[PDB]
């Protein structure tokens, strides 16, 4: 295949214009986001019960609503939540290889079989089921300081939000905020005055405010002589606080017609008064722009600034827009540090080439071969259906060495066969490929095999790997590839004859370099024939080196994927349980003049009522904005800085209530995370006093007993909060003529809301609630003099059925499973890792008796299952290697010379990590680099390029062997002619990837990781195999 | 960054 | 046609004729051929009720409703087996008492008292000119021509 | 344990998990879980001159859910400093209720 | 039923059209109200779009706007279509008695 | 299920009734008296034999 | 067209060894489209006439 196209150029450079059309054609048809789809698909279900507890909600709606879930093909478990404000979900998580969309249809269809067992009030809501997955881009924010937060919510979802959903490339946009509704705020002082109550309000609301559908005249079974038609109209609809409060509640025979302002103050307001939104500040209103499956981010952002920019004349006085937060500047970021990377390692293969081939048309051939293999590897990526992403881009990034190498190698042969031997190009060219193109094709292969085992994964960590293995395969196999067809041809026809005796007659800066690279390979084989004299010590020497690097190995830290500086910070408040929304503002506003103080944050987003930790007035979160990278270049101006000032801060001044500012972790859905996520269940429906004491007497035996850090373990729920409850004594209730319909008519009517009608407001229906006004909704004393009527039409008190009391009880409930649940949590401290820890939890909860089990959480659903695929895939890997060298070489043994350079680049790798690690804990904060997934790529990635090395080194002292030397002589000369293009390709290599020694910036922390992992280990593990691989083969000789 | 949703914010 | 401008609906039709009425005499299109696709509007009969005289002559306001809509609709009232079919029972007004707008004007409501209260008294019913069709193209309010 | 309880053991904990198993297409229980079973005795409703839809309406008025609500709602006076949650049973759950 | 074929439009046909926006395959929208009180929402997509993944996800989205629609329209639901519209033949039943 | 397979669904359910039982009341046993796998895994066993 | 152009002129290139009968080759297509224009138009004449 070399020998073909060194004769016809032409045809080469035809292969390679389809091979540049199609990569550009790919990537032109690429999605472009941050990060790919990684966790499972999740359905969930958001039903809405107001008025209704934890208990309720759960028994009455959730527990019905999961039962009928069991089946649903694909599930893999099941959660439910409910708490104290109106609100619970079903959350519906399926196995991989599940479709989303066929899953979330089954889910609503299996939900309509049970809807209407429900009650009337979460029918009337309706549930609504829907994906968890968000592909989210952008947050939007409209803020004014002279308008209340309901204009501000009617302004954009009038003429805001409807213009960003026809942006192109735009999935979702969701606004943040209650919509508005007609407001009636009764008085029960006033109704009683009247003799009315809330059931008469409701039906005059409903009974009034009605649409009439009129009919038509001339319809079709109609008369003889019939020569007209026409629809007949009439509005029976009321559209103003006005018409509202005109409705008629009762009618006099007397003619006075008491009305429903009589007793009421009707006008326009919100749905829930729940949460509430500010930005530095002052009111705002925030939307959420998500981007769809198959669309650009960066062209996506880019038309919504511009339609947002063009809108922003028509916004009434005071308002404004902004988007503090943008998840597309990370990808465009990503994609100008490839470009950046490429010209700089076109740079630095040039200076390489200049510098030792010593002749400018030997640099062009590199610079044309490279850009091709990166090329067909974008039209691959294109074809499988994969994106442009953070992960992506790093692959290339990382494949730009190897793709390097290759040119470098066939070129320095074709050189170094031309000055020796004086031949011209072509038959330079033929004779070094006939050397080199059986082992280009074994490298490949190997290649090949250790990259494929990435992409066999399972899980999250799986599609993280699958990046990677993917695109570095397809660049490497491209380049292969061009190595083989372009690379040859470029060098028969670019190349020029070099006359008999031109060199060893520079006269300058290159014959004085030339001289120092003469003596140095003179030392080098010199120090090579010294280790090859000696070979017991040499390989006692390297067992040790070996069994040491191992050993370094398995005292690493374990991790997912280090937590990087994205620009902002999370906050969580939560105030005593039983405080209100006016105290958890104060807090707020509090934490808010903390966040202007510290200059590293720009802006700062406050949501009350709201966290994900539950959801209570007395819960609240931040989101810290923080400026750009460019003005945070510090020591304390990264986000973990910014953390830990904020938090100390915090903890300084905050008066009621506690908060703690995190950094969060990269991946949000399945992103590393740290803890023993724990489920307790219990099977026999024993209590929530019971299962508390038993999860308490679990917390215990793993504090002090076990070995789990005793601070870290914790409860993960929400403590239990003082409740009033009424019981109704139904013997005295009807002794006297109360009945049980009138009781839970006054208790339901006294404190919660109602939805009675739906109005139409100016080109959108709304609804139509009625509750009672603030001032009869406060004291514990509205409930308890709430008389009822009894039969004779008279009121009765309360306090002589019910008797109203104090209890403490619970605020949230939990199920997992089908099973009442409680979350705990905990981590192993060190040296016990999470295997015996989690053995150790499920002998403890063994030990509690039948009717109580352990169900893992979280990530610890991932790390139950053992961890031996990674051993099985990595073995095969080796298998698979050995094999193809064995046919390469034609021998079983000599495969052994070659596999024999893994030790050498492991040691290399974690020498490399563990002392980064000690010089930045003696001088820095924390160890930062452990064996995470950045740490394996790198590491695969220098195993397969020193197992080139070996590979080519090996194949030239075979070959000089069977022309009749001895092993030591082959093994020198090979040693010998080898010296000059490793050390041009570690030059190259490790110069290039210096740049991600010292990164700093965005994402700089897995770049840090790969950096140092790729630096340390081609450079520990060249400067050993650069001596041992002779070894290896001699020994190898002798030994077989 | 509320209603139930947090977002990245 | 489409209006980006949201101009209304007087707007786009007084355009869209202008447009059908040059597409003619232009040589290109042969005259009677062009047309405009959506169907015409039309008028109606409007009735306004007045909720301050139908309470002082004490009518109700679901009685309004009910007058009105028994009068000129089918009503869908049950199912009978019909040769092995459950098939459906329509109640509707004959057509002598559906035709004329004298038929809907000359209505009367059960008053408190059972009375009838004409509905010319507490309504009033009036001829008007309404869209029978209103159509978008891609977000856009469009009018169709051929 | 009688075969009414160990059916209803079954419904509650057993085909639950089996029918969420991968290849399982449906669990059938020859059996089933238990109810509250009023054996109405026409006779006696003679003897006091009632009905069945008395007894249907007698049960249903009477064994409702009752959602209260919550003290110190969202939209407040100003000055309020506890909230609480309010509870009220409602519903009967044994044979002699 | 009852409504004119503006308020029929701007309170159920554009809160559709607007959420059927960024389906996976979609070449333009069209919707068309009537007076009857009753309209549509026609979505033309890509050929090479399969007719089952196209029809599964204008579902999905639909379900999620469908809670907001009015409650006439949840009481008789929305329907999908995904048939042509020109004829193929016409059957002629006759008779004399 | 249209697309199931039985000896692994048989496996499995054995399996999981196996984990069950450890949380049945008191004098609670166990047992599938009808199995439709055992003929098929005994017939394979056969054939290979 | 263009497409069709240069995909002809790609493969007679990679297939004779050279950038130049490629070139005589593509420049007979104008030809054929003169050709099959002057015939459209002349059957519209005399059809017209
Ligand atoms: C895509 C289109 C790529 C171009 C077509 C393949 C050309 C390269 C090989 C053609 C060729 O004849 O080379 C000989 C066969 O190669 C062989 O060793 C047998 C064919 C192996 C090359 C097949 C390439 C397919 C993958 C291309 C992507 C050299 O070897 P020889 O000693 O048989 O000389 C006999 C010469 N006619
Ligand atoms: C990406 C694809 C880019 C390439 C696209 C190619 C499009 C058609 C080009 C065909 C050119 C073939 C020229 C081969 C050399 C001439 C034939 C010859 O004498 O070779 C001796 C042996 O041929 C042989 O041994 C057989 C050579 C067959 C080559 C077929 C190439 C794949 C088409
Ligand atoms: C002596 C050394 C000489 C070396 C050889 C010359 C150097 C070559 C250097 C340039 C690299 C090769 C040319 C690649 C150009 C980019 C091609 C992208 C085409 C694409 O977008 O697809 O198709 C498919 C879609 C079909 C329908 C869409 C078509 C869009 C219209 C395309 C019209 C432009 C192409 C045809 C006319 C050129
Ligand atoms: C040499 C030929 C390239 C071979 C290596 C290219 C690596 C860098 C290519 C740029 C990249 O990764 O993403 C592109 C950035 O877009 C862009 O803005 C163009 C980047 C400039 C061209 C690449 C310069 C060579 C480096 C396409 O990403 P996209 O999908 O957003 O572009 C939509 C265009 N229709
Ligand atoms: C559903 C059914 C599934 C069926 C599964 C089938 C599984 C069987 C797969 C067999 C795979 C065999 C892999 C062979 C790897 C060979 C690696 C070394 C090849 C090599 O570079 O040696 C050159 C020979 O060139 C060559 O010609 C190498 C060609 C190797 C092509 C890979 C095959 C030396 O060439 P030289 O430099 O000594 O002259
Ligand atoms: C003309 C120039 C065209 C440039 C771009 C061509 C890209 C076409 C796809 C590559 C050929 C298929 C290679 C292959 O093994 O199949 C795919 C890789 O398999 C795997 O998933 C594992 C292997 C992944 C790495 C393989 C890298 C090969 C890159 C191509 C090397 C070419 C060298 C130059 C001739 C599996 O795809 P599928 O069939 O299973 O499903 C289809 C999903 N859309
Ligand atoms: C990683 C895999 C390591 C395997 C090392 C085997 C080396 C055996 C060489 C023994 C020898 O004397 O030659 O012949 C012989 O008989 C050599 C033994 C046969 C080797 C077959 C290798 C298949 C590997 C499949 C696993
Ligand atoms: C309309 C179809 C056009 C097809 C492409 C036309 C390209 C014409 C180039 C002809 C150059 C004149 C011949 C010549 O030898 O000079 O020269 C040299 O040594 C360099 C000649 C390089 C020509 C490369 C043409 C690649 C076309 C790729 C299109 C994609």
């Amino acid at each position: 295949m070399a020998k073909f196209f060194i004769d016809r150029p032409i045809f080469a450079w035809v292969i390679s214009i389809f091979i540049i059309a199609a990569g550009i054609f790919g990537i032109k048809s690429l999605p472009v986001s941050q990060y790919p789809s990684v966790a499972a698909p999740t359905i969930t279900l958001h039903a809405i019960y107001p008025g209704a507890s934890a208990q309720v909600m759960e028994g009455s709606v959730l527990s019905v609503i999961e039962r009928n879930m069991n089946g649903v093909e694909g599930l893999d478990y099941m959660s439910t939540s409910a708490d104290s404000s109106g609100s619970g979900s079903v959350s519906l998580t399926f196995t991989p290889d599940t479709d989303e969309n066929l899953a979330q249809v089954e889910v609503q269809n299996k939900l309509s079989e049970v809807l209407s067992t429900l009650p009337a009030t979460v029918q009337q809501y309706g549930v609504t089921v829907s994906k968890a997955r968000s592909n989210f881009l952008m947050i939007v924010m409209l803020s004014s300081d002279v308008q209340s937060t309901e204009e501000m919510n009617d302004y954009a979802q009038r003429n805001v939000v409807p213009e960003l959903q026809r942006i192109e490339g735009v999935g979702q946009v969701r606004l943040f905020g209650a919509q508005r509704a007609m407001r009636i705020w009764v008085d029960p002082k006033k109704l009683q005055n009247y003799n009315l109550s809330f059931a008469d309000v409701g039906s005059a609301l409903s009974a009034q405010n009605i649409q009439i559908s009129a009919g038509s005249i001339g319809s079709l079974p109609a008369v003889r002589g019939q020569t007209v038609t026409a629809t007949v109209t009439a509005q029976g609809q009321l559209g103003t606080a006005e018409e509202f409060g005109n409705v008629i509640l009762r009618a006099n025979t007397d003619g006075s017609n008491i009305y429903l302002k009589d007793v009421a103050k009707v006008g326009l307001g919100m749905e829930d008064y729940s949460s509430s939104t500010r930005l530095n500040g002052v009111n705002t209103t925030g939307m959420a722009v998500m981007l769809s499956n198959s669309g650009n981010a960066m062209a996506t952002a880019k038309a919504v600034k511009e339609r947002l920019a063009v809108l922003e004349k028509y916004f009434p006085q005071g308002m404004s827009w902004k988007t503090p937060y943008d998840t597309s500047k990370f990808v465009e970021i990503s994609i100008e540090k490839v470009i950046h990377t490429l010209i700089e390692a076109m740079v630095l293969v040039f200076v390489v080439m200049y510098l030792f081939l010593q002749n400018i048309r030997y640099t062009l051939i590199p610079t044309i071969v490279v850009p091709i293999s990166l090329l067909g590897g974008f039209a691959f990526i294109s074809y499988m259906g994969m994106s442009i992403n953070v992960l992506t881009m790093f692959a290339m990034i990382l494949v730009i060495g190897i793709v390097v190498d290759d040119a470098i190698v066939v070129v320095e042969n074709v050189e170094r066969i031309m000055a020796g031997e004086g031949l011209p190009p072509k038959e330079a060219t033929k004779k070094a490929m006939g050397q080199i193109s059986g082992a280009v094709i074994g490298i490949t292969a190997v290649l090949i095999s250790v990259f494929v085992p990435l992409a066999m994964f399972s899980g999250a960590a799986g599609n993280i790997y699958k990046q990677f293995a993917l695109t570095m395969a397809s660049s490497i196999a491209f380049s292969a590839f061009l190595a083989l067809t372009l690379t040859p041809a470029l060098c028969a026809t670019m190349l020029k004859t070099i006359p008999k005796g031109h060199h060893e007659e520079k006269k300058g800066f290159f014959g004085w370099f030339n001289k120092k690279f003469d003596s140095w390979t003179h030392g080098y084989e010199g120090r090579v024939a010294k280790v090859l004299r000696k070979t017991f010590r040499m390989m006692v020497v390297y067992i040790g080196l070996a069994v040491v690097g191992v050993f370094l190995f398995m005292r690493l830290p374990t991790s997912f994927l280090p937590t990087e500086d994205q620009g902002f910070v999370m906050v969580s408040v939560q105030l005593p349980a039983g405080a209100t929304k006016e105290r958890t503002d104060a807090t707020l506003a509090q934490v808010t003049q903390l966040a202007k103080s510290i200059p590293e944050i720009e802006n700062i987003i406050t949501v009350s009522g709201f966290s994900f930790s539950g959801s209570g007035q007395n819960m609240a979160m931040g989101f810290a904005i923080l400026k750009d990278w460019n003005e945070r270049t510090a020591s304390g101006s990264d986000a973990v800085a910014v953390a830990g000032k904020l938090t100390g801060m915090m903890m300084g001044t905050l008066k009621d209530g506690f908060g703690i500012a995190v950094v969060p972790p990269p991946i949000l859905e399945l992103g590393n995370g740290s803890g023993l996520s724990i489920n307790l269940q219990d099977r026999n429906n024993t209590g929530h006093t019971a299962l508390l004491a038993k999860r308490n007497e679990l917390i215990q035996k793993m504090r002090a007993s076990g070995l789990f850090d005793p601070s870290t373990v914790r409860a993960g729920g929400l403590e239990d909060s003082p409740q009033l409850k009424i019981d109704i004594n139904r013997a005295a209730a009807a002794a006297q003529g109360v009945s049980f319909a009138d009781i839970r008519t006054a208790l339901a009517s006294a404190l919660s809301s109602s939805y009675v009608s739906d109005f139409p407001n100016q080109g959108r229906l709304q609804r139509v609630m009625v509750q009672a006004d603030g001032d009869a909704r406060m004291q514990p004393a509205d409930i308890l003099n709430l008389t009822v009527p009894n039969s004779s039409g008279i009121a009765v008190p309360l306090s002589s059925i019910a008797t109203v009391s104090w209890q403490m009880g619970t605020e949230q409930s939990v199920r997992f499973n089908g099973y009442p649940a409680m979350e705990l949590s905990g981590s192993p401290a060190t040296g016990v890792s999470t295997g015996q820890a989690m053995e150790a939890v499920q002998k403890m909860v063994d030990e509690l008796g039948s009717g109580y089990s352990l169900e893992w959480g979280g990530q610890s659903r991932e790390e139950a299952k053992g961890g031996s695929q990674t051993i099985a895939l990595y073995a095969l890997a080796a298998v698979a290697v050995f094999l193809v060298l064995a046919a390469l070489y034609e021998s079983w043994s000599i495969p052994l010379a070659v596999l024999l350079v893994m030790p050498l680049g492991l040691a290399g790798a974690a020498a490399g990590v563990t002392g980064r690690n000690l010089f930045e804990g003696l001088l820095g904060s924390v160890p930062s680099f452990a064996n995470d997934i950045y740490f394996q790529v790198g590491f695969v990635t220098v195993m397969g390029l020193s197992a080139k090395n070996a590979i080519l080194i090996i194949e030239f002292a075979k070959d000089l062997q069977a022309q009749g030397k001895s092993a030591v002589e082959a093994a020198l000369e090979a040693a010998r002619l080898r010296f000059r293009p490793i050390i041009m390709t570690s030059f190259a290599f490790i110069l290039g990837v210096v740049p991600l020694y010292i990164a700093g910036g965005a994402s700089s922390a897995s770049q840090r990781a790969i950096g140092t992992t790729v630096f340390w280990g081609m450079l520990i593990g060249t400067l050993l195999s650069v001596f041992l691989v002779p070894l290896f083969y001699v020994v190898v000789r002798k030994f077989f | 960054c509320t209603n139930e949703d947090g977002k990245p914010c």
